[PDB]
């Protein structure tokens, strides 16, 4: 009779047909990932094409039910998700051009090989170079050569392609009733229709700036300390008053500072909390790693893994004969099927990764009761944040002593906590200005704030102003320096890392307050606490049915992203960094004082 | 005296193929001896929920007729085979009365009723104008009209086909695995009761 009942029947046929087509696409993708063979590639492509064509036909059929005559929030949310045109609103020629541009950028980034002039007999791919030279070298000109050569080749290839990409994506977004592609990306956090819990696309930029303004003192002190240590490592290149040279940050782009922990360690003489040798001595298999992770999740009250998980997952590298992707990935195949694809080694990193991916699996399992099109995180930040909180809790010395991996007579003094917090800051705090600057630059490019002839002049100006990182030599507009990163070149949103980082510590404070932890936030473990797991599972069960603001109210009691839990987490380190920066100068100058 | 002529529970539980939930099979069991302790003491059944009578005294009581309804549903739909419960199965496929005397027996049949390509031989009615009455079977394949517009025998806009298939896969989760359900309905009528339990010597 009514339009709302008609939409409900349509979304009762859709959920059933789509779950089957999804599970076939996901199965084919799994079979390709665990077995790289040409028939598996063909089967994956066929299943993906069937899935995409089916989504196109249902999107075409879903728009005939008008949104304003539906009052039920869940039905309206599913219909809103389905009624998005995506690229379909664009013309077929332009859609084909956009798809071709995306594929060719993927090939250029994936198969970009650069080596030294006059020695071209063998070259280096993206993965060998990053793992070996950008993370381990201590030579200024070698890192400068690798950085400039990779940005020269990749940027000069990708600059016209990116110029076409911005225009096509803006055309599609304005055809989809958005201001620009940046508004399309910011629409993931948009909440409309709920009284009090409404969130606007324009509020996201203001909230990100407001949080970053509070991030800035901690980052400035960390930048000063890293600058002093890098000045010790490289004597003449780094200036006391200027920005850090770009190629010296330990990674290819400056995304993470975690590779500078060796150079910038506060107390080298004190030991680390590495438990790898202890697992090797006790012969811990990957099965034991996942069973310990499962024990951690049952301790907090969450459900344990299914039989189909232990049976169908690949938790060890298969061998030489059978090839598989080595990247750890949690798969929600649908139809109640949850699997982890990880080539697990006996390392601390793999153990923490097992906790992170099983956290992803727990999040996927929790919203299985929800309808098919609402089976996702409330926003893109929550899905990663719920894995990162498990990574935070598992890495604590209390957890390691509890599970027997660390000696019970290990002395936890202030110095080890300071160096551990510095490592966590280099991984977590260091990525925040880079993430914010990159997303703000992309938003300004999509919005038209930056003309095409001024992309790099603004970009370096942004990087000096925000990240405090200076270019080694000036770049003209023939370069395309942002697109050398994986996420930007392959059409991925980048604000998820910033939101994930803030949500991680907000969730950590909420669960630690629930678990009645009485010490520092970084010393908190959420094992053995049923109430903390219940508080988490209340949000976990909702999925995408409820607004992210309401989910955040469910966990932390706040309606907006907050920066105070992060600052509370790093407060011992913040006081220590303030003490260590008395002689040195906090802050940077945007001038060309170190090198240009 | 010497007891023989046991009831054919082998041809219901151990059947090679089961019917779909919509066209659920009903077998009337009469004029034999029904040993219910053989069913209860089996370890192969995941659900043996009895409503209106207890399993211990089933082996003693005697009934006029026994209705064995057999079908295949999903793991998450076993809960809907109960009095009062409301779901797609209860509303549109198989409805049990509130005043039901009998037992609902369900067991996981992932081994038999799944295949690696997907077994699409089990169907469920997903749409009907009204809810089913208890112990009603609807095998009609008429196009469901969700809108004012007449369907005219095509699955066009707002007009859906009622019967949908369950994609049964071995790697599926327990909730989505096929479960064979046998519902035994016990009624006592004024006619001579002939389905009796075995009597001790
Ligand atoms: C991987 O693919 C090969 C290709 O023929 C196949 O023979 C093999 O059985 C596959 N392995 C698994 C575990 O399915
Ligand atoms: C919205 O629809 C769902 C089923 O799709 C129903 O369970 C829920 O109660 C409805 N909510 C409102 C407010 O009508
Ligand atoms: C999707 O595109 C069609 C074709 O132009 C249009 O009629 C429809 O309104 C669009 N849907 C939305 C939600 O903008
Ligand atoms: C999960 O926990 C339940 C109850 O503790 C137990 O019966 C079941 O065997 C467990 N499953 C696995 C795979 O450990
Ligand atoms: C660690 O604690 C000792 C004793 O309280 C103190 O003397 C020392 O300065 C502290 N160091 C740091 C880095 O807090
Ligand atoms: C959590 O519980 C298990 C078993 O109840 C126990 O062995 C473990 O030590 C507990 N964790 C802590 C930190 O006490
Ligand atoms: C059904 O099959 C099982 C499996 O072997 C068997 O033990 C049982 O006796 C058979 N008959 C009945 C009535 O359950």
């Amino acid at each position: 009779s009514t339009i709302e009942e008609q939409a409900k029947t349509f979304l009762d046929k859709f959920n059933h047909e789509a779950e089957d087509l999804f599970y076939q696409s996901s199965l084919a993708s799994w079979n390709y990932n665990t077995n790289i063979t040409e028939e598996n590639v063909q089967n994956m492509n066929n299943a993906g094409d069937k899935w995409s064509a089916f989504l196109k036909e249902q999107s075409t059929l879903a728009q005939m039910y008008p949104l304003q005559e539906i009052q039920n929030l869940t039905v309206k949310l599913q219909l809103q998700a389905l009624q998005q045109n995506g690229s379909s609103v664009l013309s077929e020629d332009k859609s084909k051009r956009l798809n071709t541009i995306l594929n060719t950028m993927s090939t250029i980034y994936s198969t970009g090989k650069v080596c030294n002039p006059d020695n071209p007999q063998e070259c280096l791919l993206l993965e060998p170079g990053l793992n070996e030279i950008m993370a381990n070298s201590l030579d200024y000109n070698e890192r400068l050569w690798a950085w400039e050569s990779w940005r020269s080749e990749v940027g000069k290839q990708l600059r016209p392609l990116y110029e076409e990409y911005v225009v096509l994506k803006n055309e599609m977004a304005r055809a989809n009733h958005y201001e620009d592609y940046g508004d399309y990306w910011r629409g993931d956090y948009e909440v409309n229709g709920v009284d009090g819990y409404d969130y606007s696309r324009g509020q996201l930029i203001e909230d990100v700036e407001h949080t970053f303004e509070e991030i800035k003192p901690l980052y400035e002190h960390l930048h000063a300390y890293v600058r002093a240590k890098l000045m010790n490592a490289y004597p003449s290149y780094i200036s006391p008053i200027g920005c850090l040279p770009a190629h010296l940050l330990g990674d290819m782009w400056g995304r993470f500072w975690t590779n500078l922990y060796s150079l910038t360690v506060p107390f080298g003489q004190k030991p680390n909390i590495d438990v790898t040798d202890a697992m090797v001595d006790q012969a811990w298999d990957a099965q034991r790693i996942f069973k310990e992770a499962e024990k951690f999740f049952v301790s907090v009250g969450l459900p344990n893994m299914t039989q189909g998980f232990w049976e169908n997952s690949m938790l060890t590298d298969p061998g030489n004969v059978q090839k598989a992707v080595c990247h750890p990935t949690a798969w929600d195949l649908g139809k109640g099927d949850f699997r982890i694809l990880m080539c697990t080694k006996v390392t601390m990193d793999d153990f923490l990764t097992a906790h992170h991916e099983m956290g992803h699996i727990q999040y996927d399992m929790a919203y299985a009761a929800q309808p098919f099109l609402l089976r996702n995180g409330a926003n893109e930040g929550f899905h990663e944040a719920v894995g990162e909180i498990m990574s935070l809790s598992a890495a604590t010395p209390k957890h390691l002593k509890s599970i027997g991996l660390l000696s019970p007579d290990f002395q936890e003094d202030n110095e080890t906590e300071i160096n551990f917090l510095l490592k966590q800051a280099l991984t977590i705090v260091g990525t925040l200005p880079f993430t914010y600057m990159l997303e703000k630059w992309r938003w300004m490019v999509f919005k038209g704030e930056i003309p095409k002839d001024q992309w790099m002049k603004k970009w370096w100006e942004m990087k000096r102003e925000i990240v405090g990182v200076v270019e080694p030599v000036p770049h003209d507009e023939t370069y395309c320096d942002p697109a050398s990163l994986f996420h930007v070149s392959n059409d991925y949103s980048f604000i998820r890392y910033y939101t994930r980082t803030l949500y991680q510590f907000q969730f950590q404070e909420a669960l630690c307050q629930a678990a009645k932890h009485e010490g520092p936030l970084h010393k908190c473990d959420i094992s053995n606490s049923t109430e903390a797991g219940q508080k988490l599972f209340n949000m976990l069960r909702l999925g995408k049915s409820e607004p992210w603001t309401l989910a955040l109210e469910n966990v932390v009691g706040a309606k907006n992203m907050n920066v105070r839990p992060l600052l509370n987490y790093f407060e011992p380190l913040f006081t220590w960094l303030k003490d260590q920066n008395k002689n040195s100068f906090v802050g940077w100058s945007t001038d060309w004082s170190p090198y240009a | 005296p010497n007891i023989t002529n046991l009831c054919p529970f082998g041809e219901v539980f151990n059947a090679t193929r089961f019917a779909s939930v919509y066209a659920w099979n009903r077998k009337r069991i009469s004029n034999c001896v029904a040993d219910y302790s053989v069913l209860y003491n089996s370890a192969s059944f995941s659900t043996f929920k009895c409503y209106g009578v207890s399993p211990t005294k089933l082996n003693d009581l005697c009934f006029t007729n026994v209705y064995a309804d057999s079908f295949v549903i999903r793991g998450d739909e076993v809960r809907q085979i109960a009095p009062g419960q409301t779901g797609k199965i209860a509303d549109y496929n198989y409805k049990l009365p509130d005043d039901f005397t009998g037992c609902v027996i369900a067991w996981n049949s992932n081994n038999l009723d799944s295949k690696v390509g997907g077994n699409y031989n089990y169907r469920y009615r997903l749409f009907r104008k009204s809810n089913l009455k208890p112990f009603e079977r609807d095998i009609s394949t008429e196009i469901y009209q969700a809108g004012s517009t007449p369907c005219n025998g095509v699955e066009g806009f707002n007009c859906y086909f009622p019967l949908q298939s369950y994609g049964f896969q071995p790697t599926n989760g327990v909730g989505y695995q096929p479960y064979r359900v046998v519902v035994l309905s016990f009624e006592l009528l004024h006619a001579p009761a002939t389905v009796c339990g075995p009597k001790k010597s």
